[PDB]
C-alpha cells in the first residue's frame, strides 16, 4: 500500500494532466511554461489547473498557495514539499 | 512578566484605554472592554465571541490545534470556544428555521404516537384462551384458595 | 496506639541525625515501615471496637484513615524531595519535621477516645499545615491562603470548643465509648439548634461545605505538593470523621437540622463540578473536584443511614488516594512547564506515554469507574440518598454526567491533541514520579479485591 | 480577510476563491463526472459573462449577489478531502509527529542503536547553532523600524548563510511518520 | 428571491455575506495594515525565541498569563455590588437552594406521611 | 521504482458520455477543455459496468445450475 | 531498503 | 502573479535544506545496531492448564459450598425414564387427531 | 507476485479473488433458491387465512329473530 512519490513521478503526472487540457498545446508545454505569460491562460484556467491537480493527487491546495503556483515546476515543488518526496 | 502587563481596572479616560489597548497588543479602535457593570472583567477586551473552528485552518498558527497565535489576546471564554467544544460556525440553514423544523418534527411525531396509542391496530381475534382457570396455579395463585371456574368452549 | 505514636516521634531524631544526603532515604524507609506496621489495626470485631486504653481506641472508621495517613507520609516525602533539592539543609529538615509532626497529630486525632483531645489534635493539625503552605508554597498568594485556611477553621472550631465543654459539663464525660451509652435525645429548641450548629459547623468548614469552601481553592492550590496531598487526602476527612463521631449526640434534631446543609451539598456538588468544566488552572480543577466529591460525603453523613456511612467512608478513602494522585500528576507537569495553566502543555501522550497511562487510570478512578472503591462509595451514597428521597437521583445522576465531563476533559486537554511546539523541556518520566503514581494507584486498585476493610464500623 | 503575507484579499482573489468554492460545491451536488463537467462548463460560462466589467462598484455588487447565489446553492455536506480541514483523516497522524528535540532526551544505550543517525544529527545541530547568530543579525539589519510589516521572511542573501528562522520549517515531522 | 441568512448567537454570519467585507476604503486599509503589523511583530517576537537553539524551556506567553490572571485574580478587585450583580447573585445563588429545599421537603413530608399511616408499600425495603 | 505512465494520446472522448456533454455544450456555444482528463473513467476496463439487477444477479447462472442439479439429485435419490 | 527513522520519545525510562 | 523573487529564493533554499534533512533521516545497513540477545503448546498452556485449574477450583472449592453452582433442573417429558429412580414418566393422553 | 499499481486503467486481478467472489455469489443464489424450493411458506405463507364472512350463522350460533 501507499506507493512513494518521486520528483520524476510527480513531474510526469503534472505534465500528464496538463497535456490532457485542451487549452494547452502539448508541444509548447515544458516544466517552466508559465501559465499567464508563456501559455497565455486566464486566471480562471489557473484555478481549474490547480483543482485538477487536487483531483489528481488527492489533497487540497489552499488558495493562498494556489494563487502563486504559476508554472508546472512550482506545482511539482509544492506537491514535493507537502508530501516529503526524496526521503 | 511584571505589574503593568497584568489586567487592571476598567479604563475611563482615553489615555488609560490606549494604554490598555497597547497592553493587550491590539488597536485602540478594535479595543472594546466589557461594560462596566461590576461583573469582574476590568479592562479585558471583549473579543467578538467566535469559536476557534471559524479561524482559518490553512493559516500557519503558532498553536495549530487551538488555531491561535502567540501574543494574541485570547477570548475570555477561550477554554469554552475550543474546537473540542461549542461551535459558532455558519450553518447552511437558518438557526430559527432549524429550531422550528426540529420542534415541529418531534412534536408531530409525539402527537402521532399519542394518536396511534389512542387508536391502536389489532387483529380480528378474541382473547387467547388458557386452560386450568386461565392457568391459576401457574400464575402464582395459592392452592388453598380456589378460583372461580373459567370455562372455554369449542367454536 | 502508642506503638504508632513513638515510631512517628522517633522519625524526628531519624531526620535530624541523618547525613545530608540521607535524610530522604531514611525517612522514606522508616515511614514505609510504620505504614507496614499500620495493618495491625485491622484487628476489628463485628461488635466491639479495638479499645486500646483510656486515651486511644480504633474502630473500623478510624482504622482505614490511619492506614491512609501512615501510608501518605512516604508518598509525600517522594513527591516533595525534588522541588526542595536546592533548599537549605536545615529548612529541608524543618519541612520533613512538619510532615512528621502532622502525621503524629493525625494518628492520634483519629484514635482520640475523648472528644476534647480530639479537638486539641484536630486543631493542632492546623499549625504544620499552615507552616508548610505559607513557607514552602511557591507564589505570593500562599500567605492569603494560609490566612483563609486558618480563619475559616478557627471561626468554625471555637464554637465546637464551647459546645464540647458544654457536653462535658452536662453529660459528665466526652469519652465516645461512654457517650455511646449515655447519649440523651436532643429535642427541638433554639438552644439545641445552636448546640447543633456549634457541634457541626467546624466539620462543615473542614469537609468543606459548599459556601464555606472558599479557603480550599487557595489552600490546595498555593501549597506545595506534600501540602496538597495531606490537605486533599487526610485533612478534609477530619471533618467527616468528626461528623460521624458527633452526630451520635445530635439526634433527633439532625433529622430537621440537616435540611439546609443537604441542599447546600446537593446543589453545591452540581456547582463545583460545573466549575471544574471551566477551570484554566489544573490544580484548582482538582481542588474544586475535591469539594464536589466531599459534598456527597456531607449528604451521606447528614442522612445517617448505614449504606450512607459505608459509602461515605469508602468515598473518603477512595477520594484520598485519587485526589492525592491527581495532585501528584499536576505537580509532575508543573515541575516541567513551571505553570499550572492547563491549556499550556497539551498532547503529552505523544511525549510521555506511561505517564499518560497514569493520567488515564487516575481519571477513571476520578469518574468512579466500577469496580473501584470510588464507584463503591459513590454508588452506596446514591442508593442511600435515593432511599432518603427519590428525586435526589436527578441531582446524583446529573452530577455523574459532569463528573465524567471534567475528568476526561482534564485527560483530553493535558494529554491529547497536538503537543505544544514551543515547550521543549518535557523530560521523560522519572522513576521517582512513576513510583509515586504507582504507590497511589496500586493500593487503590487492590482495595477493590477486599473492600470490606474500608466500609466503616457498620459493615 | 486573514492572510499571512497580505492584509486583505483583493477583489480578483475573492472572485477566484468564490469560483473554486462554487466548483467544489457543484461537484458535491453533481456527483457524476460527465454531469459535473457539463454544469462546470456552464458555470465557467457564467463567470466568463461578467469577466470584462470595469465598474468596480458593479463588479463588487455582482460578486456579492454571486456569494448569495452560492450560499443558497451550497451542499450541506460538501466533499472534503481526507487531509483537508473537516476531513475524515484530517490531523489523524498528529499523535505520531514527535518533535526532533525529544531525540536529545534519549538514553545513550538507545542512541547507540543508531550511531550514524545521531552522528549525522550532530552536524545538523552544529550547522543550526552556527547559523543562528548570522540569521538574527540578518533579521535585525533588514527589518524596518516599528517591527516587521508582513510575516514574510527574507532569504539567505550571502553565500554560506542559511535563511533566517529555518529550523522548525526544515526539521518539521513528516506527514506519515 | 433568495432567503436571507439570519445570523444567531451560536450560528454566526459568514465572512462572504458580511457587508463590511467588501470595504475598499482607506481607513479599513489602515486598520487591516495596522493589525497585520501588530500580528507580524508578535509573530517575529515569538519565532525569534521559538527558533533559538540556546533556549530550552517554555516560550512564555504574556497573553496567556494575562488571560489566566483575568479569569482568576482580577474578578474581585473589579467587582462592584450594584442592582444587576445583587439580583443575579440572589437569583442564581439562593434561588435553586430554596427551590430544591421546597421540592425535597414536600417529597419527604409526603413520604413520611404515607409511611406513618401505613400506606407506602415498604414490603421488602430492609436496606436503607 | 520508475513507473511508466500510459500515452496521453489514447484518451479520446468519442463513444463516451463526454462526447454527449461536448455536443450539448457546443449546442450553446461552449467547449469542454477537461474531457480527455475525465476520459479514462469511461474507457478501458471501467467501461460497460453492470446494471443494478445485473449486480444483484451476480453468480445467478451458476447458482441456478447448481440448484437444478441438486433438485434432480434429490428427485432421483428418493427412489 | 528506504527505511525511515521514526522519531519517538525516549522509551528507556 | 505568483511569488516574488525573495519568496522563490527562500522556498528554494528551504526546499534544499528540507530535502537534505529528509535524506538524512534514512538508515544505515548496519542500523538498528541491536545488542546481542512444541507444536501445539498453545492448546496446552492457554487451554488445557486453565481447564485443569478451573475444574479443580469448581470441584473442590465452589461446589463444596452451597448454592454456588446452581443448575436448572433438567426438563422432564411424558415418556422419560429417570436415572436416579427408574420411574417411567407416563405418556400423554391420546390425541383428538386433527389431520 | 503482489499487485503492481496502475495509472488511469483497470487494476490487476488475481484469479483467486475472482473465482472466490463468483463462488460465493453462486452459493448465495443456490441457498436462496434451495430454501425457497423447500420451505416456500416462510415467504409466501404457511397456512390458509380463512374468510370470516363466509362462515355460517349455524356454526357461530346466531339464532334468527
Ligand atoms: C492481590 C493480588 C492481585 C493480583 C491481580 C492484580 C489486581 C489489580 C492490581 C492493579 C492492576 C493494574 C496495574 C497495571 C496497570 C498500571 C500500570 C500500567 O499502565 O502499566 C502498563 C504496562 C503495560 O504497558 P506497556 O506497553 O508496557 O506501556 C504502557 C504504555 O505507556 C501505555 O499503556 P496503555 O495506556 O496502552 O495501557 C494502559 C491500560 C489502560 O487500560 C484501560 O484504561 C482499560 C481499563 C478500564 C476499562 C476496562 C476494565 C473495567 C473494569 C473491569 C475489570 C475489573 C473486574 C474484572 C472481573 C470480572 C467482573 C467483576 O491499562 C491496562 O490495560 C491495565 C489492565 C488492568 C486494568 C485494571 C483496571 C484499571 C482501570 C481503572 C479502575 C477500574 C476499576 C477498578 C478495577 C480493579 C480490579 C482489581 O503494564 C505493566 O508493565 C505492568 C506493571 C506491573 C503490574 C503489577 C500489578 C499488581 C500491582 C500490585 C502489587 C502488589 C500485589 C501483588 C500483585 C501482583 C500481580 C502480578
Ligand atoms: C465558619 C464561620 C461560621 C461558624 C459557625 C459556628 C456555629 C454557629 C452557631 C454558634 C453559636 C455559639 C456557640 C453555641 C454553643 C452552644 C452550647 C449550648 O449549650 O447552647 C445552649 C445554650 C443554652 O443555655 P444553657 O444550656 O446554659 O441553659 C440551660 C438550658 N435551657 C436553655 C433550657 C434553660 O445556648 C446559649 O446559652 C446560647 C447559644 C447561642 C449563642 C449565640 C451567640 C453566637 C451567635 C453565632 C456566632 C457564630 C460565629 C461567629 C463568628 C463568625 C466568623 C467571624
Ligand atoms: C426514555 C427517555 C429518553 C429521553 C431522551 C431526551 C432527553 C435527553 C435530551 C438530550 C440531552 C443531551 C444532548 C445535548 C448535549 C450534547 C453534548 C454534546 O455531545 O456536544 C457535542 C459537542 C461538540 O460535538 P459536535 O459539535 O457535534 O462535533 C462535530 C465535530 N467537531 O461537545 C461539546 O461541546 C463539549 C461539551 C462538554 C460539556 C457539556 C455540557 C452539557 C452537559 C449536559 C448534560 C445533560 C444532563 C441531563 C440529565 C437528565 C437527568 C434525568
Ligand atoms: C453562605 C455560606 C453557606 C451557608 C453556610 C451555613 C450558614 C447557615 C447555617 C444555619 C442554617 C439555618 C439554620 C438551620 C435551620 C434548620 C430548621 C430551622 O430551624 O428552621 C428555621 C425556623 C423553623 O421554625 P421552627 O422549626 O418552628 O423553630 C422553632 C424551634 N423550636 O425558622 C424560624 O423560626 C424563622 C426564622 C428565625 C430566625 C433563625 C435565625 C438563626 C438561624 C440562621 C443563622
Ligand atoms: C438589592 C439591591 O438592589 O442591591 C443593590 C445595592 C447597590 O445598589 P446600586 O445599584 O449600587 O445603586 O447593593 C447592595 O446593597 C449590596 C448587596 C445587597 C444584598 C445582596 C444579597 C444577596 C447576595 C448574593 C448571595 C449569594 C449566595
Amino acid at each position: 500500500d501507499a506507493p512513494p512519490l518521486t520528483l520524476e513521478g510527480i513531474k510526469d503526472r503534472v505534465l500528464y494532466v496538463l497535456k490532457l487540457y485542451d487549452k494547452i498545446d502539448p508541444e509548447k508545454l515544458s516544466v517552466n511554461s508559465h501559465f499567464m505569460k508563456d501559455l497565455g491562460l486566464d486566471s480562471l484556467d489557473q484555478v481549474e489547473i490547480i483543482m485538477a491537480m487536487e483531483d489528481e493527487f488527492g489533497f487540497e491546495i489552499p488558495d493562498i498557495d494556489a494563487e502563486k503556483l504559476m508554472c508546472p515546476q512550482e506545482i511539482v515543488d509544492y506537491i514535493a514539499d507537502k508530501k516529503d518526496v526524496y526521503e | 512578566i511584571t505589574k503593568d502587563m497584568l489586567p487592571g481596572p476598567y479604563p475611563k479616560t482615553p489615555e488609560e484605554r490606549a494604554a490598555a489597548a497597547k497592553k493587550y497588543n491590539m488597536r485602540v479602535e478594535d479595543y472594546e472592554p466589557y461594560p462596566d457593570d461590576g461583573m469582574g472583567y476590568g479592562d479585558y477586551p471583549k473579543l467578538p465571541d467566535r469559536s476557534q473552528q471559524e479561524r482559518d485552518p490553512w493559516y500557519d498558527w503558532d498553536h495549530p490545534d487551538l488555531r491561535l497565535n502567540w501574543g494574541e489576546p485570547m477570548h475570555w471564554d477561550l477554554d469554552m470556544y475550543i474546537r473540542n467544544r461549542v461551535d459558532t460556525s455558519p450553518t447552511p440553514v437558518n438557526w430559527n428555521l432549524m429550531c422550528k423544523h426540529l420542534f415541529g418534527f418531534v412534536a408531530f411525531m409525539l402527537f402521532m404516537f399519542w394518536v396511534g396509542e389512542t387508536y391502536p391496530t389489532y387483529q380480528p381475534v378474541g382473547p387467547k384462551q388458557y386452560p386450568y382457570n386461565n392457568l391459576y396455579l401457574e400464575r402464582g395463585g395459592d392452592p388453598n384458595k380456589e378460583p372461580e371456574p373459567v370455562v372455554h368452549y369449542e367454536i | 496506639m502508642l506503638k504508632y505514636i513513638i515510631p512517628t516521634m522517633m522519625l524526628m531524631p531519624l531526620t535530624w541525625l541523618s547525613k545530608n544526603s540521607m535524610i530522604w532515604i531514611n525517612t522514606t524507609l522508616h515511614s514505609l515501615l510504620i505504614s507496614l506496621t499500620s495493618l495491625l489495626l485491622l484487628n476489628q470485631f463485628g461488635d466491639n471496637s479495638l479499645n486500646f486504653s483510656l486515651t486511644f481506641f480504633s474502630d473500623s472508621l478510624s482504622t482505614p484513615l490511619l492506614i491512609l495517613t501512615m501510608w501518605l507520609l512516604p508518598l509525600m516525602l517522594m513527591a516533595s524531595q525534588h522541588h526542595l533539592s536546592k533548599e537549605n539543609l536545615a529548612r529541608k529538615k524543618l519541612f520533613i519535621s512538619m510532615l512528621i509532626l502532622l502525621q503524629l497529630f493525625l494518628i492520634m486525632t483519629f484514635t482520640a477516645t475523648e472528644l476534647i483531645f480530639f479537638y486539641i489534635m484536630f486543631e493542632a493539625t492546623l499549625v504544620p499545615t499552615l507552616i508548610i503552605i505559607t513557607r514552602w508554597g511557591n507564589q505570593t498568594e500562599r500567605l492569603n491562603a494560609g490566612l483563609y485556611f486558618l480563619f475559616y477553621t478557627l471561626a468554625g472550631s471555637l464554637p465546637l470548643l464551647v459546645a464540647l465543654i458544654y457536653i462535658q459539663n452536662t453529660m459528665g464525660s466526652l469519652n465516645f465509648l461512654i457517650l455511646q451509652y449515655w447519649v440523651q435525645p436532643m429535642p427541638n429548641s433554639w438552644s439545641n439548634t445552636f448546640m447543633w450548629l456549634a457541634c457541626m459547623m467546624a466539620f462543615m468548614v473542614k469537609m468543606p461545605l459548599y459556601g464555606l469552601h472558599l479557603w480550599l481553592p487557595k489552600a490546595h492550590v498555593e501549597a506545595p505538593i506534600a501540602g496538597s496531598m495531606v490537605l486533599a487526602a487526610i485533612l478534609l476527612k477530619l471533618g467527616g470523621y468528626g461528623m460521624m463521631r458527633i452526630t451520635l449526640l445530635l439526634n433527633p434534631i439532625t433529622d430537621f437540622m440537616a435540611y439546609p446543609f443537604i441542599m447546600l451539598s446537593l446543589w453545591g456538588m452540581i456547582m463545583t463540578s460545573s466549575i471544574c468544566l471551566r477551570q484554566t488552572d489544573l490544580k484548582s480543577l482538582i481542588a474544586y473536584s475535591s469539594v464536589s466529591h466531599m459534598a456527597l460525603v456531607i449528604v451521606a453523613i447528614l442522612i445517617q443511614t448505614p449504606w450512607s456511612y459505608m459509602g461515605a467512608t469508602a468515598l473518603m478513602i477512595a477520594h484520598g488516594l485519587t485526589s492525592s494522585m491527581l495532585f501528584c500528576l499536576a505537580n509532575s507537569n508543573y515541575e516541567r512547564v513551571h505553570s499550572r495553566t492547563m491549556i499550556l502543555a497539551r498532547g503529552l501522550q505523544t511525549l510521555l506515554p506511561l505517564m499518560a497511562a497514569w493520567w488515564l487510570l487516575a481519571s477513571l478512578t476520578n469518574l468512579a469507574l466500577p469496580p473501584s472503591i470510588n464507584l463503591i462509595g459513590e454508588l452506596f451514597v446514591v442508593m442511600s440518598t435515593f432511599s432518603w428521597s427519590n428525586i435526589t437521583i436527578i441531582l446524583m445522576g446529573l452530577n455523574m454526567v459532569i463528573t465524567a465531563l471534567y475528568s476526561l476533559y482534564m485527560l483530553i486537554t493535558t494529554q491529547r491533541g497536538k503537543h505544544t511546539h514551543h515547550i521543549n523541556n518535557i523530560l521523560p518520566s522519572f522513576t521517582r514520579e512513576n513510583a509515586l503514581m504507582s504507590l497511589h494507584m496500586l493500593p487503590l486498585l487492590l482495595l477493590s479485591l477486599n473492600p470490606k476493610i474500608i466500609l466503616g464500623p457498620l459493615y | 480577510a486573514f492572510l499571512p503575507s497580505a492584509a486583505y484579499l483583493t477583489h480578483q482573489q475573492k472572485v477566484l476563491q468564490l469560483y473554486k468554492r462554487a466548483l467544489r460545491h457543484l461537484e458535491s451536488r453533481c456527483v457524476h463526472r460527465d454531469k459535473y463537467r457539463y454544469f462546470a462548463c456552464l458555470l465557467r460560462a457564467r463567470f466568463d459573462e461578467h469577466k470584462n466589467e470595469k465598474d468596480m462598484v458593479k463588479a463588487t455588487q455582482l460578486l456579492r449577489e454571486a456569494e448569495k447565489e452560492f450560499w443558497h446553492g451550497q451542499h450541506p455536506q460538501p466533499y472534503i478531502f481526507p487531509e483537508s480541514p473537516g476531513g475524515t483523516s484530517y490531523e489523524r497522524y498528529e499523535c505520531y509527529k514527535v518533535p526532533e528535540w525529544c531525540l536529545d532526551d534519549w538514553h545513550p544505550s538507545e542512541k547507540a542503536m543508531y550511531p550514524d543517525y545521531f552522528a549525522k544529527r550532530e552536524q545538523w545541530k552544529k550547522l543550526r547553532r552556527e547559523s543562528w547568530e548570522r540569521e538574527v543579525k540578518q533579521l535585525q539589519e533588514e527589518t524596518p523600524v516599528g517591527g516587521p510589516r508582513t510575516e514574510a521572511l527574507p532569504p539567505a542573501r550571502k553565500q554560506g548563510d542559511l535563511p533566517p528562522l529555518w529550523w522548525h520549517i526544515v526539521t518539521r515531522p513528516r506527514e506519515r511518520p | 428571491s433568495f432567503p436571507k441568512y439570519e445570523p444567531s448567537r451560536l450560528a454566526s454570519l459568514p465572512t462572504t455575506l458580511d457587508p463590511a467585507e467588501y470595504d475598499i476604503s482607506s481607513e479599513t486599509r489602515k486598520a487591516q495594515a495596522e493589525r497585520l503589523a501588530i500580528r507580524s511583530r508578535l509573530k517575529r517576537e515569538y519565532q525569534l525565541q521559538y527558533n533559538d537553539p540556546s533556549r530550552r524551556g517554555v516560550v512564555e506567553d504574556p497573553a496567556l498569563i494575562r488571560w489566566t490572571c483575568a479569569r482568576s485574580a482580577n474578578v474581585y478587585p473589579n467587582f462592584r455590588p450594584n442592582t444587576k450583580t445583587s439580583l443575579l447573585g440572589a437569583l442564581f445563588g439562593i434561588g435553586p437552594l430554596i427551590f430544591w429545599y421546597y421540592v425535597f421537603k414536600t417529597d419527604r413530608d409526603r413520604k413520611e406521611k404515607l409511611i406513618q399511616e401505613g400506606k407506602l408499600d415498604r414490603t421488602f425495603n430492609i436496606s436503607y | 521504482s520508475k513507473m511508466e505512465l500510459p500515452d496521453y494520446k489514447q484518451w479520446k472522448i468519442e463513444g463516451t458520455p463526454l462526447e454527449t456533454v461536448q455536443e450539448k455544450l457546443a449546442a450553446r456555444g461552449l467547449r469542454d477543455p477537461w474531457g480527455r482528463n475525465e476520459a479514462w473513467r469511461y474507457m478501458g476496463g471501467f467501461a460497460n459496468n453492470v446494471s443494478f439487477v445485473g449486480a444483484l444477479l451476480k453468480g445467478f447462472k451458476w447458482g441456478f445450475a447448481a440448484f437444478v442439479v441438486a433438485v434432480g439429485a434429490e428427485y432421483y435419490l428418493e427412489s | 531498503g528506504k527505511r525511515l527513522f521514526i522519531i519517538k520519545p525516549s522509551g528507556f525510562y | 502573479s505568483g511569488y516574488t523573487p525573495d519568496e522563490k529564493l527562500r522556498l528554494q533554499q528551504l526546499r534544499e535544506l528540507r530535502r537534505r534533512w529528509l535524506k538524512d533521516q534514512e538508515l544505515s545497513p548496519r542500523e538498528p545496531v541491536l545488542p546481542p540477545r512444541r507444536h501445539s503448546i498453545f492448546a496446552f498452556t492457554h487451554v488445557l492448564i486453565p481447564v485443569w485449574i478451573i475444574h479443580y477450583y469448581l470441584k473442590y472449592h465452589v461446589t463444596t459450598k452451597p448454592y454456588t453452582i446452581v443448575e436448572k433442573k433438567p426438563r422432564i417429558f411424558p415418556g422419560d425414564t429417570i436415572l436416579e429412580t427408574g420411574e417411567v414418566i407416563p405418556p400423554m393422553k391420546e390425541f383428538p387427531d386433527q389431520h | 507476485a503482489h499487485i503492481e499499481p496502475r495509472y488511469r486503467q483497470f487494476p490487476q486481478l488475481t484469479r483467486s479473488q475472482v473465482i472466490q467472489a463468483e463462488f460465493f455469489s453462486a452459493t448465495m443464489w443456490f441457498w436462496i433458491l434451495w430454501r425457497f424450493w423447500h420451505d416456500s411458506d416462510a415467504v409466501l405463507g404457511h397456512f390458509p387465512y380463512p374468510d370470516p364472512s363466509q362462515w355460517t350463522d349455524e356454526e357461530l350460533g346466531i339464532p334468527p329473530d
